[PDB]
RNA sequence: GUUACAGACUUAAGCAGUGGAGCAUGUUAUUUAAUUCGAUAAUCCACGACUAACCUUACCAUAUUUUGAAUAUUAUAAUAAUUAUAAUUAUUAUAUUACAGGCGUUACAUUGUUGUCUUUAGUUCGUGCUGCAAAGUUUUAGAUUAAGUUCAUAAACGAACAAAACUCCAUAUAUAUAAUUUUAAUUAUAUAUAAUUUUAUAUUAUUUAAUAUAAAGAAAGGAAUUAAGACAAAUCAUAAUGAUCCUUAUAAUAUGGGUAAUAGACGUGCUAUAAUAAAAUGAUAAUAAAAUUAUAUAAAAUAUAUUUAAUUAUAUUUAAUUAAUAAUAUAAAACAUUUUAAUUUUUAAUAUAUUUUUUUAUUAUAAAUAUGAAUUAUAAUCUGAAAUUCGAUUAUAUGAAAAAAGAAUUGCUAGUAAUACGUAAAUUAGUAUGUUACGGUGAAUAUUCUAACUGUUUCGCACUAAUCACUCAUCACGCGUUGAA
């Protein structure tokens, strides 16, 4: 496809006045949250 | 005869000079 | 209600199929929210005279 | 290239310095046609899993690397 | 062209997912009124889309 | 390197991405770039006419351009799903999800086949 | 392992096959570093996969990546666009955590979808009525249909989803349009009309319904649609998501190898085993349809294989057309002449003659071929950067098995089967014995008996995860209790 297509980024850039929701973005925040709360988040990651 | 078969069927080409060409020793 | 149409049972007028598969009249849909369990769905489906 | 014309299989291999000096030579290319230019040169062919030692024949000028490094191992039925 | 063909109705599924993106709104983490919409329908004309 | 899989910093593809894809994607478009480059030393190579030292030097940097560059290596893959098998060049999908977008409406002029 | 009807490709006829042979392909098993994963009774087995050289791939060996494909947060700095040497924004770079990512595990967590019962005729709704009630009626006395579809009778009356119908293809007719060079008007395509055909005379059974006859009509099919429930049927490998596990590794990239391994076995196919059948030939080019060609279709013609040339295969080079205009592409069986071993059922030397592409006479002519095409050797060509594992052609040699196939077993009632009849596309850079489609030529047969399996019913029923049901006793293992002695 055309790569440089308008993403849920851009919907704040050409309408700040409207608060966007994105919403299968709010949902895996919330699972990631979750998974925090219940001791199943992710392990942190080696530097090295 | 392998090797003059080899000589024959790649005449045209002649197949030194050639081994200088195709022998870039960084890669083994 | 009902999902058959009686305007094409008795008349000039015949139904049409939509992709060649749907009665025009009919008009079927789904989405699919994810809930805390799992993946659900709802499909509708109106008829419309 | 398999065709007459066009041919032979050429790939880049440390071949000078094994000339001067018996170092092998390690090919994981298996396609590269051998040639008179390196016949009593030591390759090292690929077998998928580990390099096969082989002192290039004089008879196999025509032939590529890769059929002589037989990568499956030689079947047998437990009789059970 | 029949690839150019491909290529718009995928521009018009892809823009289809950014308006589902926009329709729903937030008020100040007050309120989330969630807009449904419809299916989008894309209307190529020679002259323009709609 | 660490920042990027491939050599070179290429855009993602749009809607629905996959590593799969991705790798498709990235050597598509270094075929793009390098599509005349490699006619021109495919041309030097294959040729009865020309010296015969600079056509084995074609056919040595033919041999050496990487993964990337190899036409051959293009694969057709869904672009709803990111499927590469059944893949129908006229709408770039999947089977499955070609009937399934045919059923919806999705496509331009699809339809049930009744005869 | 029941009563009696009804049902159809169920059976019976019939035609062609499978099962024996070799090859192809899928599966199994075993092997392997890896032979990726799933499908595996009907309802798996050219299935997922409309093309595994690299890729695809998920598997393996060796290398090397570690905020990585995203989103957001916090900072430094650099470039470009816009304005009237400053600023606003957009991006990029380096980092920074939350994470990203996972074809890892569970379709016995799910979605959607699909298979089978199923184009089968069932499934419910109000409401009413019967029964203390679970339930029943409706949903059937009587028949009939393909049919819960239609008559009647009935405590029923309707209904919805199913059935049918509208739908698509094909057909007939009409109208419109096409300056009859994009022509095929014998066409294409929009819009109608047409039939689930009608009428009448008779002959059987009771006003109707089947048979027959007649006159009126082009009037005769196929496709899609496969309900409820069930099978914890299939799919977490289209995709997505729950839970769970991996986070320098179960995530990511490259080079090669593997998916193509081979004892036996199992399906699907293909090619065969020669004369109601194979091969040569057939240019005022016998006769089609459907579909493809800007990620192309490739015409004519030249050259080589090949002393003429044609055929077939490559190369040379692109004429035409991105298409009712050109190309893929002179369709093939058909039909006609010729040949054909097994076959001393023929040949060739003589004569012979009113069978002369032939006859007669007398001499000599002594279980796989002039079937089949597996297997292999060498040489070329094609695609591709690359053809060793591991692709496709052509040539010159090679010429296994196989003598119409055992118990059993598959498909098919008509433009169907059959066809040593061909044609096209989807998937490709490249390879179809597969898939999906098109026309060509075109049959044989026919219902009464029995297994099964769907809906109907009779009787039975100790079954209700519903006969893979339930269920009876010894013997064996432990721990009690109570007798005999
Ligand atoms: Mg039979
Ligand atoms: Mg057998
Ligand atoms: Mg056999
Ligand atoms: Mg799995
Ligand atoms: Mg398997
Ligand atoms: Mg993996
Ligand atoms: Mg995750
Ligand atoms: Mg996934
Ligand atoms: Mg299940
Ligand atoms: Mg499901
Ligand atoms: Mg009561
Ligand atoms: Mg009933
Ligand atoms: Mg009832
Ligand atoms: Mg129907
Ligand atoms: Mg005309
Ligand atoms: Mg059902
Ligand atoms: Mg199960
Ligand atoms: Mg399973
Ligand atoms: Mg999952
Ligand atoms: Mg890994
Ligand atoms: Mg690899
Ligand atoms: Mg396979
Ligand atoms: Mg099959
Ligand atoms: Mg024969
Ligand atoms: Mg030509
Ligand atoms: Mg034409
Ligand atoms: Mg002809
Ligand atoms: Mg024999
Ligand atoms: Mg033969
Ligand atoms: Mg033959
Ligand atoms: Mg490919
Ligand atoms: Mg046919
Ligand atoms: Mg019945």
């Amino acid at each position: 496809g055309n790569p440089d297509i308008l993403k849920f980024r851009h919907l704040k850039t050409l309408y700040p006045d409207i608060e966007f929701v994105d919403l299968e973005e709010q949902y895996r925040l919330s699972m990631v949250e979750a998974k925090k709360r219940r001791g199943k988040g992710a392990p942190k990651k080696m530097k090295k | 005869g392998s090797l003059d078969r080899f000589n024959k069927r790649y005449s045209s080409l002649f197949s030194t000079v050639e081994l200088s060409e195709e022998n870039k020793k960084k890669t083994q | 209600g009902t999902f058959n149409n009686k305007k094409y049972l008795w008349s000039n007028i015949n139904n049409n199929y939509k992709l060649n598969y749907i009665p025009s009249n009919h008009n079927l849909y789904n989405n699919s929210n994810i809930n805390k369990n799992g993946k659900y769905n709802i499909k509708v489906k109106l008829n419309f005279i | 290239s398999r065709s007459v014309w066009k041919g032979p299989n050429i790939v880049p291999l440390p071949i000078r310095e094994a000339m001067t000096k018996g170092t092998p030579i390690r090919t994981n290319a298996r396609a590269a046609t051998i040639l008179p230019q390196f016949v009593g040169l030591k390759f090292q062919i690929h077998n998928g899993k580990e390099y096969v030692p082989i002192e290039i024949s004089e008879d196999m000028v025509g032939h590529k690397l890769g059929e002589f490094a037989p990568t499956r191992k030689r079947f047998s039925y437990t009789q059970t | 062209n029949k690839n150019m063909e491909i290529m718009n109705t995928m521009n018009d599924k892809l823009i289809n997912k950014l308006l589902y993106k926009m329709m729903t709104l937030k008020l100040n983490n007050m309120n989330i009124n969630k807009i449904i919409m419809s299916k989008t329908i894309n209307q190529h004309s020679l002259n323009k889309l709609n | 390197m660490g920042n990027f899989r491939f050599p070179i910093k290429t855009k993602l593809p749009p809607g629905f991405i996959n590593a799969r894809i991705l790798r498709d994607n990235f050597k598509r478009q270094q075929f793009k770039e390098n599509e005349i480059l490699v006619k021109s030393l495919k041309f030097i190579a294959r040729n009865m006419n020309l010296p015969t030292k600079l056509r084995l030097e074609a056919q040595l940097k033919l041999n050496a351009l990487p993964n990337y560059m190899r036409s051959t290596q293009i694969k057709n893959r869904c672009v709803d799903s990111g499927h590469a098998r059944f893949v129908l060049s006229d709408f770039r999908l999947c089977r499955y999800q070609f009937r399934e977008n045919a059923l919806k409406g999705n496509l331009p002029g699809v339809k049930k086949g009744i005869w």
